[PDB]
RNA sequence: UUACAAAUAAGCGCUCUCAACUUAAUUUAUGAAUAAAAUCUAAAUAAAAUAUAUACGUACACCCUCUAACCUAGAGAAGGUUA
């Protein structure tokens, strides 16, 4: 029932829907990774392409520039509906007021003032549209405690000719006279579960009816680990979101019926005939 | 005049200090005279 | 005071020019600055005085006309230097050739600059108390001015 | 744009200028005359 | 005074707001000036032990200046703790990214090298231009005069005044000028 | 041995003690230390810096 | 000047500027720092100290009038 | 591709990688001192021109229910999940 009161934006008292000018930022999705699947173009190469689903992706919270501490406005996109009964009260409170079921993240993207969006607006993967390079970032896998040889790469010592007890340790910490370790210094010690961020990365293809988006190459994070797409900060692509929706795609507005599958140019779809290279 | 926190503690203070005036005990009176032979 | 004026037939047409204040406190001075008494007396904030011998575009005026003796001549020349740079001198900026903007920097409030901004290296090793390098305040030509103060002044700090 | 302790002149041409806080001779007739100090 | 005590004690050591103007004026005559109040060394009751330093607030801090070519040969020095982490920056290149530090750290050098400083650090207060807080502009209780004279420009002196100083020469009119 | 080479210690500090507030006293008034303690010898009166 | 009498005692004010909105009684860190903002002061200053430095202090000590 | 002749972990497999407010050697232009048909200027001025870096932008921002159990989180603790 809670969803169902928000899936109607536009007939909501929807916020002014101010026109797009040169330098513009948009909001950004919170979309669930699937896995990987392999892809091919028009040209025969294959390209491995990441499937990211987008669930129950809402606005929050929108502050203003000033309070915001930046330049750029802030919003809140939440995803990933989750359970109830195990949630502090504090939590639970903020989004009975919102009137949303909570969300498993919170995440925070700068947003000009031009295309703000109201709180609870329903978001969908109509957001993006195929061409459009993208940018994904989500915790590391966690690979606990390590050595220096696999953390940072380092050679490490020969296994025999009397090299005793000294195979992946580390080396001369520093240097002697110093009678100090410079900070900074590259130890043993946990990684993975870091947050990074992947640049560039194209859009190959867009499912409306199961909001999944195919984003190039490999995205951080393990296999159902929550991601945060959003526009690329490229300077080439400094200017791609005039073409698409400035705000955001809103399907009960049904100003347009968007196919099932949007696929890119160079994309070979499947059921073609086969590629011949004339 | 008086000195307070607040201006209600310096307004009551100031009262305080005029008070002594009217009744001449304001710290830099004359002392006390002990030493009188008689 | 001859100015041209062009129509082609251009005309240059002499006109009366102020005239100097009479009676000077001392006189027969060789040199102008002494005829007036103020041979040390002057610093780089007397903007009425260095006025007198800079070009409308702030440019210096030749010794002949000005008739200043050579040692009050570079000693007025290095002082004017020191207004300029301190944004003494509004109204005799350089003539932009063709209605070029300025920089559009701030300008930093500086006085008592013996050099150019341009031509100074910072002092990345400023050396230690008894080495210490110093930085220059002021002029030595300006070192015979009368000092007010119980010690001579410090032109390096 | 040779450094050397001394400037000397080479040519009549040859000019002196003070240019970025160091000492310049260039002359017009022969680039190779061009020095710093 | 006829005071009660403990309103004597609260008056005697109470806490007082400076303002302080910067244009035009060095750092260091200001960072004279700004330290010796904010430790309470103008105070006759002045004890390292009471802690009885005052509010300063300075404005302008923009608009200050340096004599000679402090700007251009002045360099601050800062390191982060990481090898190839030092940086020195001159001042104007400091100036320009932030205009409060060149004040800010001409207060820190003169202070006294010990704990109390930093407590004293808090009781200043720098804003880089005229603006003031409103809380701020109650608080002050008085100003203190600029110690470097500014130098009028010609443009501000008056045409009687231009006139009241003799003309030292006349050019000929025979002169392009 | 600090106790004893203290005791001669607070007899300089405390003069040290003075002096900042007699500079802090004139100066309220407009005169540099300097200046009022010579001035007062210099009209005969004596009073020292406790 | 005249008395401003529209708006009081110093342990109300102490209390409107130290107000409590947000979870309660906020914790040492938070609560230490909002202090330290009222009072012009470092955090380091309002932080506890053991056992052995509270039994040095003097229980009654001199008093000159 | 090689193992665990486990659902995983690796590389020999695969994808992504970017901006410069502030410069130096140097080069121009206007222009006086320096009576010019001069002069890039530790004269007043306008620009261009290495490497650097942080003006600028990403990333984090959420404040606590945790008997318990599970976990791509993990040495412990922490952290995530529980219609
Ligand atoms: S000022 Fe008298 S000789 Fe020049
Ligand atoms: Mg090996
Ligand atoms: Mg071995
Ligand atoms: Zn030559």
């Amino acid at each position: 029932t809670q969803l169902t009161s928000k899936l109607n934006p536009l007939k909501d008292e929807p916020w002014p829907l101010h026109p797009w000018e040169p330098g513009s930022f948009r909001v950004g999705l919170i979309a669930l990774k699937l896995g990987m699947m392999p892809l091919w173009t028009k040209d025969g190469q294959k390209h491995a392409v990441t499937l990211l689903q987008v669930q129950d992706c809402h606005v929050l919270k929108y502050t203003p520039k000033e309070d915001h501490n930046g330049k750029i406005a802030a919003l809140t996109v939440g995803g990933k509906t989750v359970s109830r009964f195990y949630k502090p009260d504090s939590r639970l409170e903020f989004y009975r007021d919102l009137g949303l079921p909570p969300k498993q993240i919170h995440k925070i993207f700068h947003v000009t003032d031009n295309a703000v969006i109201k709180p609870g607006t329903p978001l969908y993967a109509a957001h993006f549209r195929p061409g459009q390079y993208v940018d994904v970032t989500a915790k590391t896998i966690g690979k606990g405690f390590q050595g220096v040889m696999k953390r940072w790469g380092f050679k490490g010592q020969p296994a025999s000719h009397g090299q005793t007890k000294t195979h992946r340790r580390p080396g001369a910490i520093s240097t002697g006279d110093i009678a100090r370790v410079w900070p900074g210094t590259k130890m043993p010690g946990r990684m993975g579960n870091q947050n990074r961020t992947v640049y560039g990365l194209k859009v190959w293809r867009v499912n409306t009816k199961h909001n999944i988006i195919y984003v190039n190459g490999s995205v951080p994070g393990h296999k159902n680990c929550l991601v945060k797409i959003k526009d690329s900060t490229l300077p080439a692509y400094k200017d791609s979101c005039k073409n698409l929706p400035f705000p955001t795609y809103f399907p009960d507005g049904d100003e347009e019926e968007l196919p099932e599958d949007l696929f890119d140019e160079s994309v070979w779809q499947p059921s073609e005939p086969s590629i011949t290279f004339a | 005049e008086g000195p307070g926190e607040t201006v209600l503690v310096a307004e009551e203070e100031a009262a305080r200090v005029a008070l002594r005036k009217l009744y001449g005990f304001t710290e830099n009176r004359r002392p006390w005279d002990y030493s009188k032979p008689k | 005071l001859r100015e041209v004026v062009k129509i082609t037939v251009i005309e240059g047409r002499i006109t009366e020019t102020p005239k100097a204040t009479p009676d000077p406190p001392n006189p027969s001075g060789q040199c102008p600055i002494c005829r007036w008494n103020l041979k040390h007396k002057y610093t780089y904030e007397d903007v009425l005085l260095l006025s007198q011998f800079i070009r409308p575009y702030g440019g210096m005026l030749p010794r002949r006309v000005t008739g200043l003796c050579r040692e009050e001549h570079r000693k007025i020349e290095e002082c004017v230097k020191m207004a300029h740079r301190a944004g003494l001198l509004p109204n005799h900026r350089p003539q932009l050739p063709e209605g070029c903007l300025p920089k559009d920097k701030p300008k930093l409030n500086r006085y008592l600059t013996r050099w150019a901004p341009k031509s100074v290296k910072p002092i990345y090793k400023k050396g230690h108390r008894w080495n210490k390098v110093g930085m220059a305040v002021g002029s030595p030509l300006l070192k015979d001015n009368v000092c007010y103060s119980r010690r001579p002044l410090k032109m390096m700090h | 744009f040779k450094t050397k302790g001394v400037i000397k002149k080479r040519c009549k041409d040859c000019y002196k200028v003070k240019r970025r806080g160091r000492w310049f001779i260039l002359c017009k007739t022969n680039p190779k005359h061009k020095q710093r100090q | 005074s006829s005071f009660s005590r403990a309103p004597q004690q609260w008056a005697t050591f109470a806490r007082m707001w400076y303002l302080l103007d910067g244009k035009m004026q060095p750092p260091g005559k200001l960072a004279v000036i700004a330290s010796n109040k904010l430790q309470g060394l103008n105070k006759p009751v002045y004890h390292q032990l009471s802690d009885c330093g005052d509010h300063v607030v300075i404005i302008n801090t923009r608009h200050i200046a340096f004599s000679g070519n402090k700007w251009e040969q002045k360099v601050y020095s800062s390191h982060t703790g990481y090898p190839g982490g030092f940086r020195q920056v001159t001042a104007a290149q400091l100036h320009r990214k932030d205009p409060v530090a060149i004040v800010k750290l001409a207060i820190y050098g003169m202070l006294p090298k010990n704990l109390h400083r930093r407590t004293m650090m808090q009781r200043l207060h720098l804003f880089p231009d005229e603006d003031i807080p409103e809380d701020i502009l109650k608080n002050l209780v008085e100003e203190l005069p600029q110690p470097r004279r500014v130098p009028k420009r010609l443009d501000e002196y008056t045409q009687e005044e231009i006139e009241a100083f003799p003309r030292v020469w006349t050019p000929p009119d025979d002169f392009r000028m | 041995v600090k106790c004893t080479k203290a005791r001669r210690l607070k007899k300089r500090n405390l003069r040290t003690l003075w002096i900042n507030r007699i500079t802090a006293a004139s100066q309220e008034h407009g005169l540099k230390y300097p200046a009022f303690i010579v001035n007062l010898i210099k009209c005969q009166v004596e009073l020292n810096r406790k | 000047k005249p008395i401003p009498q529209p708006d009081e005692t110093h342990e109300q004010i102490l209390k409107a500027k130290l107000e409590v909105r947000k979870s309660k009684q906020l914790e040492q860190g938070p609560m230490i720092e909002q202090l330290s903002k009222v009072f012009y002061t470092t955090k380091h200053r309002w932080y506890p100290h053991g056992q052995y430095h509270n039994r040095r202090k003097k229980l009654n000590p001199p008093r000159d009038r």
